[PDB]
């Protein structure tokens, strides 16, 4: 399969969740995720086959994981918008205010505003402390998606947000939506990964 | 907030 941040992923032939960013360990190729997206060793499978499996993750706390995949499995530096696709150049940090973009197997690509930093989520497992947001909207198969400036920058994964009965945060202004996301540099360094660029 |  191509790995392309934003494209859904199943996980042990139940649960969906969207790519992050395509990474490697040494030899080994991987993509980074949400950590509520699976187990250590839950198998992830892209269009029905069987992909690769998740070799650790941290949820809750924070919300992070990285899947290592089969050697046969192509790793892009590229995140899907639509058709098209975003180059991944690097994973400078943005500060409050610099507009970004996220991308998911549910809502697609879309673009909003980083609005705060060390934001804590109280979600049902426990806490989750740390996480940016932003007011792009997203949607319940999002998470662990990628979030990227339109220059490339990788800001990280989804974690999660306030979601309506429709089951996303599209429906509701830019002003009272809270969507989520984990940031990538910590990821990286805590699993030794070095992400995939062009 | 929830997951996602």
């Amino acid at each position: 399969a191509n790995i392309v941040g934003g494209i859904e992923y199943s996980i042990n032939n139940a649960s969906l969740c969207s790519v992050g960013f395509s990474v490697t360990r040494g030899a080994t190729k991987g993509f980074v995720t949400a950590g509520h997206c699976g187990t250590v060793n839950a198998t992830a499978r892209i269009g029905g086959a069987v992909v690769g499996t998740f070799a650790a993750r941290v949820f809750p706390g924070n919300d992070r994981a990285w899947v290592s995949l089969t050697s046969a499995q192509t790793l892009l530096p590229r995140v899907a918008n639509g058709s098209s696709f975003v180059t991944v150049r690097g994973s400078t940090e943005a500060a409050v205010g610099a507009a970004v973009c996220r991308s998911g197997r549910t809502t697609g690509y879309q673009c909003g505003t980083i609005t705060a930093k060390n934001v804590t989520a109280n979600y049902a497992e426990g806490a989750v402390r740390g996480l940016t947001q932003g007011n792009a909207c997203m949607g319940r198969g999002d998470s662990g998606g990628s979030w990227i400036t339109s220059a490339g920058q990788a800001q990280g994964v989804a974690s999660g947000g306030n979601v309506q009965s429709n089951g996303n945060n599209c429906g509701i202004p830019a002003s009272q939506r809270s969507s989520l996301f984990e940031r990538l540099q910590p990821i990286l360094s805590q699993y030794g990964l070095s992400l995939v660029t062009g | 907030a929830a997951p996602f």
